[PDB]
């Protein structure tokens, strides 16, 4: 009956 | 609104103990996983979690055989026994979820001497 | 570096995505590249579906609900993350190995092909009393866990997420857009004789144009009035064709160019949103949300026939001229030239917007 | 409400040569939306670092940027002559547009 | 290319001034355009911004309802109708350009001219 908003997550680097 | 509060932790010496816990706020929190990360200072944010309902009890094999990892439905929260602490151990632990995917609290941090 | 993520609403599902913009050159699309974390506490199903979709959405006009619309698909495919197609067998990126180290072995990469020729992401100016979703062309990554194929997905299970097919001005400009025209009268011995010129092919959003005008007046009659007009054209092509010419800026200097005499004027015009936000059909750039954004870049093609809608703009520049004589007001007396552009973004030196 | 953009430290002295960093915590989550400025005293602020990590054209290779979450560091690797005044962090993510107090390095 | 403010100087408590912006080498309806403040001494704080591109005006809180932002597009110049001025708006008034697609940065400052209230 929702949605969660569009979010943003890490990542490392290599 | 989302509340979280990672429980505790502090001060601890090696070879010693601690105790955390977390509760989720708002979710019908009937059929769940719990997706507990954990971090490092400095580092990629990681995965150590366990625990939906039913039996389970698992593990990424850096923490096996030592944490009493376990959750709860009435407090609606999820702890995490923790014994003889490495300076592996020492981190800043988190507890995430991808129910929401929760943007996390502060993180309890630790130290070994 | 950053990567975008989305969960569904119950948390059994969460589609991770590189990049939200995805370049389209010529004919080769860059890769749709991400992973589908599948909490599998949860998963019972054996089977988690990943879909593409374009679709074209539109508005109802018998409806009076502000914002409903219907989304008639031009594109769609699909791929079965877990478990493993027996016959999909596809390499995987290096972003794509990064981020299996990230999750873990419950990360199942997925990797869609955008064919060439399929319409770039555009969104159609809502109209004063539309608030709801935004028409046009769009893009959707649906994930969603069931049984089969058939059944209709519970939105509660399920995650979509708006991404879109841009483009960018080529790197090396084409040949400068000049139009000339002879207009002679049947009545009178000399012609009248039209001549515009662009400075460059190439144009970013919100630059000015510079028309350098050239008007050779050999007759008897006088230019009362000078009209410039950057007109977008959208051609639409779904069931049927239409067009429609709609202006999107002007300025018309009233200078008047004697006969037997010379003209050389520099007018400097600039398309721009402040002032259009009244109109209706105006074309956009996709948009993520709600949020505003600028007029649609000019359209790319390939020498076929490309569905969708195709995006261009032409300069017209009209003479209005005296009636009267032998004639009356039966003959018009305007003179049209028609000089085709290219308006797209520079190419990002750096980051993606 | 306004973002606050708790910059640290307010000064801080250096030698030449020696690796500075400087920190900025956002209030709340900004995303890629951090901006370093490079003021003189009496002159006009000039543009260092854009979306974070992106040096902007021009600028000399030794300034860089990262982000950690929230956090967010300014560092001059080979501190030269010239890069001694003050630094303002600025979000621009949610309107208004917000600035940090500023780091003034000196030698 | 170049920013030049104008219209600077002592006033007393009350009075007006009027900033002219005149821009040169760039547009007008491809960059936004900035006002950013520095009281003597303290740092830096955002006041106003206009993007003449979407017809959209930003204001600070501390100057809602007092200062009007405007810009002439035919002479490349803005405009900053300042009344009610107290004597904590004191500062030096820069004006700075922004890129409208997109926002990577103030890149551009003039030498800003002194305010006195």
């Amino acid at each position: 009956d929702e949605s969660c908003t569009t979010a943003s997550s890490s990542l490392a680097k290599d | 609104q989302v509340q979280l509060q990672e429980s505790g932790g502090g001060l601890v010496q090696a070879g010693g103990s601690l105790r955390l816990s977390c509760v989720v706020s708002g979710f019908f929190f009937d059929t769940v996983t719990m997706a507990w990360y954990r971090r490092a200072p400095g580092k990629h944010r990681e995965l150590v979690a366990s625990a939906t309902a039913g039996g389970t009890t698992t593990y990424a094999d850096s923490v096996k055989d030592r944490f009493t990892i376990s959750r709860d439905n009435a407090k609606n929260t999820v702890y995490l026994q923790m014994n003889s602490l490495k300076p592996e151990d020492t981190a800043v632990y988190y507890c995430n979820t991808f129910v929401r995917s929760l943007s996390w609290g502060q993180g309890t941090q630790v130290t070994v001497s | 570096t950053r990567v975008f993520k989305k969960a569904s609403p119950n948390g059994k599902l969460t589609v991770y995505l590189g990049k939200r913009d995805f370049v389209d050159h010529i004919d080769l699309v860059e890769p749709v590249d991400g992973v589908v974390l599948v909490d599998p506490e949860y998963l019972k199903e054996r089977r988690v579906y990943v879909t593409l979709t374009c679709a074209f959405r539109y508005g109802r006009e018998d409806l009076d609900v502000l914002g409903l619309t219907f989304r008639k698909d031009l594109f769609v495919a699909n791929v079965q993350s877990f478990p493993p197609a027996p016959e999909d067998k596809k390499p995987l990126t290096r972003l794509q190995e990064r981020l299996i180290k990230k999750l873990g072995e419950h990360a199942y990469p997925f990797t869609f092909e955008i064919p060439p020729n399929l319409p770039c992401s555009v969104t159609l100016q809502p109209g004063p009393e539309d608030t709801g979703k935004a028409c046009g062309v769009d893009y959707e990554v649906k994930a969603f866990c069931a049984e089969n194929l058939e059944e209709k997905i519970h939105k509660r299970n399920s995650v979509r997420l708006v991404i879109r097919k841009v483009q960018y001005a080529p790197e090396r400009p084409g040949p400068q857009p000049t139009a000339e025209t002879t207009r002679q009268f049947l009545m009178s011995d000399k012609p009248l004789h039209l001549e515009a010129s662009l400075d460059k092919e190439i144009y970013y959003h919100g630059e000015p144009i510079s028309v350098n005008v050239h008007v050779t007046n050999n007759t008897n009659k006088t230019v009362k009035k000078i009209k410039i007009s950057v007109r977008q054209y959208a051609d639409i092509c779904l069931f049927n064709t239409a067009q429609y010419k709609c202006p999107v800026a002007m300025e018309e200097a009233d200078d008047t160019v004697a006969p037997s005499s010379t003209f050389c004027k520099v007018y400097t015009l600039t398309p721009f949103l402040a002032n259009n936000r009244e109109k209706r059909g105006l074309a956009l750039d996709g948009k993520l949300k709600h949020e505003d954004t600028n007029l649609a870049s000019s359209t790319l093609l390939r020498e076929r026939e490309i569905l969708g809608i195709i995006v261009s703009y032409k300069v017209k520049v009209k003479l209005v001229v005296s009636r009267g004589g032998l004639l009356g007001d039966l003959a018009s007396s305007d003179v049209a030239v028609e000089l085709p552009f290219t308006l797209m973004h520079p190419k990002p030196k750096e980051e993606p917007p | 409400s306004d973002i606050q953009m708790t910059q640290s430290p307010s000064s801080l002295s250096a030698s030449v040569g020696d690796r500075v960093t400087i920190t900025c915590r956002a209030s709340q989550s900004v995303s890629s939306a951090v901006a370093w400025y490079q003021q003189k005293p009496g002159k006009a602020p000039k543009l260092l670092i854009y979306s974070a990590s992106s040096l902007y054209s021009g600028v000399p290779s030794r300034f860089s940027g990262s982000r950690s979450g929230t956090d967010f560091t300014l560092t001059i690797s080979s501190l030269q002559p010239e890069d001694f005044a003050t630094y303002y962090c600025q979000q621009y993510k949610y309107v208004p547009v917000t600035f940090g107090q500023g780091t003034k390095v000196e030698i | 290319v170049q920013l030049v403010e104008s219209g600077g100087g002592l006033v007393q408590p009350g009075g007006s001034l009027r900033l002219s912006c005149a821009a040169s080498g760039f547009n007008v309806y491809s960059s936004s355009i900035h006002w950013v403040r520095q009281a003597p001494g303290k740092g830096l704080e955002w006041v106003a911004s206009i993007s003449s591109y979407y017809g959209y005006t930003y204001y600070a809180d501390s100057v809602k309802g007092r200062f009007t932002i405007s810009a002439d597009t035919s002479k490349n110049t803005a405009y900053l109708q300042m009344n009610s001025l107290r004597a904590e708006d004191t500062a030096v008034y820069y004006c700075a350009r922004s890129r409208q697609f997109w926002y990577s940065g103030l890149d551009y400052w003039g030498q800003g001219t002194l305010v006195t209230v």
